[PDB]
């Protein structure tokens, strides 16, 4: 269980500050380099910066040089990315990863990533609306409409139903709010007897919604 | 009356040499005020076999009392930082262990040990690893260097 | 800022046969090249480091070759858990740079889409909007055309698509298409229809409904 765990991510105003932190479990960072790498929504990986915690040597991509500060507390086994003057361009999943040339640790362990959303848009909970069939197998669902930011989770009958569940990627609408659908395929014979409840959780707005998809 | 000038070495992938504790050099990328921590070499030109593109040379470190030397470890030639009396050195007539051939194969420098021919001052691909003596030129290591003059 | 041009951007192949991903360098990066596999929504993990050394624990079907400027990843025979994206990286020159990656999508037998249409709920129509949803369930390959017809008139730029990843068990795509109208615009038309085209159908499949 060698582990890099990130925290500090979330939704900030443009021109704001945020400190990311990257905790190491199962190794000491004192003889490792910690790199930060970021992945913009539907894009590739971009290298941000790296620190050698022992020596204090730091190195920044030109897009972040000046605005961001990388540091490390060897006594907390933890690395930091201080981000200032945030712009929409810095919106990404930020990963931290270890590097040691001698032991072939060439970004062999990565953190789980923390999503950083730079926006002036307020948080907003979804409205949940049932997708019911009009009229061998049938389909019902729910439309999770007009939320911000990402992400939402959908479950069916509190996780009890998993067979043939499809939850689609969120599309950004013109409005600037996200929309998605969850659908399940079930037998047509079960429609009048079983109840199908979708469970919507939007942790950013602290919003839990339960919705019956009903003929 | 030996000809010695001051400089900094950089490898073909743009790594600088710094001190990693009292008797080791490492090669790593430096940006900004990190770059003032790079080691300055007093390269003293010395007497030895001068073939076509090869100039014999020695490599000390500005007032640390240290010269780069090639010595055997497990019957293997090895790069080592060697302290020495500073009133004696630098000299023209110097022990072959301190002596490197400054080869200029491309528009770049190699440094072949004089005592161990076919062994070069080398860096790894991964940064912040030791400067070592490497036995191939045609292997997976970096033997090709740039020099930048300093006064 | 050395570019790492990776190819192809998108590839498709069947379990058990070999695949070659290629990666080209804008200038000479010696042997400082690595390969990373990213499953969607997850952290990349290391496969190959130093052009051709295989990281501890990686299946020995995974192979790396390269020559200073041109580098290549090979898998000799695909297996279940290799639905991923693969990225090349150069770590010999700073700043470290990546390629745009290559998505590796596992090919199956062509599967026809099963189509459904959902009218807007009564609840949404109180708020002053209507979303008509069309669903293409469980299909291969990915390419599919969804057309919206409102009183037999083709629609433009009032609909958005979203596609799943290849399903756990059966390797099939699903697709949502979401036609958005005002309370007003929705009430002044009777018939709403969804036209689907795909390599698994004889002809275009239409689903439809009347407001009542």
């Amino acid at each position: 269980e060698v582990q890099l765990v990130e925290s500090g991510g979330g939704l900030v105003q443009p021109g704001g500050s945020l400190r990311l932190s990257c905790a190491a479990s199962g190794f000491t960072i004192k003889d490792m380099a910690i790199h930060w790498v970021r992945q913009a929504p539907g894009k590739g990986l971009e290298w941000v910066a790296r620190i050698w915690p022992r020596e204090g040597f730091t190195y920044y991509a030109d897009s972040v040089k000046g605005r961001f500060t990388i540091s490390a507390d060897t006594s907390k086994n933890t690395a930091y990315l201080q981000m200032n003057s945030l712009r929409a361009e810095d919106t990404a999943v930020y990963y931290c990863a270890r590097f040691n040339g001698y032991w072939n640790y060439i970004m062999d362990y990565w953190g789980q990533g923390t999503l950083v959303t730079v926006s002036s848009a307020s948080t907003k909970g979804p409205s949940v609306f049932p997708l019911a069939p009009s009229s061998g197998t049938a389909a019902l669902g729910c439309l999770v409409k007009d939320y911000f930011p990402e992400p939402v989770t959908v479950s069916w009958n509190s996780g009890a139903l998993t067979s043939g569940v499809h939850t689609f990627p969120a599309v950004l609408q013109s409005s600037g709010l996200y929309s998605l659908s969850s659908v399940v395929t079930v037998p047509s014979s079960s429609l009048g007897t079983q109840t199908y409840i979708c469970n919507v959780n939007h942790k950013p707005s602290n919003t839990k919604v339960d919705k019956k998809a009903e003929p | 009356p030996v000809r010695s000038l001051n400089c900094t070495l950089r490898d073909s992938q743009q790594k600088s040499l710094v001190m990693s504790g009292p008797y080791e050099l490492k090669a790593l990328h430096l940006q900004g005020q990190d770059m003032e921590q790079q080691v300055v070499f007093s390269m003293s030109f010395v007497q030895g076999e001068e073939s076509n593109d090869k100039i014999p040379v020695a490599l000390g470190l500005k007032e640390k009392n240290l010269y780069l030397s090639c010595v055997l470890k497990d019957d293997k030639p090895t790069l080592q930082l060697e302290s020495v009396d500073p009133k004696n050195y630098p000299k023209k007539k110097m022990e072959k262990r301190f002596v490197f051939n400054k080869i200029e194969i491309n528009n770049k420098l190699e440094f072949e040990s004089a005592q161990f021919p076919n062994w070069y001052i080398s860096t790894s691909q991964a940064e912040n690893m030791p400067v070592f003596l490497g036995g191939t030129k045609g292997g997976q290591d970096i033997t090709d260097f740039t020099m930048q003059f300093v006064s | 800022d050395i570019q790492m041009t990776q190819s192809p951007s998108s590839l498709s192949a069947s379990v058990g046969d070999r695949v070659t991903i290629t990666c080209r360098a804008s200038q000479d990066v010696s042997w400082g090249v690595a390969w990373y596999q990213q499953k969607p929504g997850k952290a990349p993990k290391l496969l190959i480091y130093s052009t051709a050394s295989l990281y501890s624990g990686v299946p020995s079907r995974f192979s790396g070759s390269g020559s200073g400027t041109d580098f290549t990843l090979t898998i000799s025979s695909l297996q279940p858990e290799d639905f991923a994206t693969y990225y090349c990286q150069q770590y010999s020159n700073f700043p470290i740079t990546f390629g745009q990656g290559t998505k590796v999508e596992i090919k199956r037998t062509v599967a026809a889409p099963s189509v459904f249409i959902f009218p807007p709920s009564d609840e949404q129509l109180k708020s002053g909007t209507a979303s008509v949803v069309c669903l293409l369930n469980n299909f291969y390959p990915r390419e599919a055309k969804v057309q919206w017809k409102v009183d037999n008139a083709l629609q433009s730029g009032n609909s958005q698509e979203s596609v799943t990843e290849q399903d756990s068990k059966d390797s099939t795509y699903s697709l949502s298409s979401t036609l958005t109208l005002s309370k007003a615009d929705y009430e002044k038309h009777k018939v709403y229809a969804c036209e689907v085209t795909h390599q698994g159908l004889s002809s275009p499949v239409t689903k439809s409904f009347n407001r009542g």
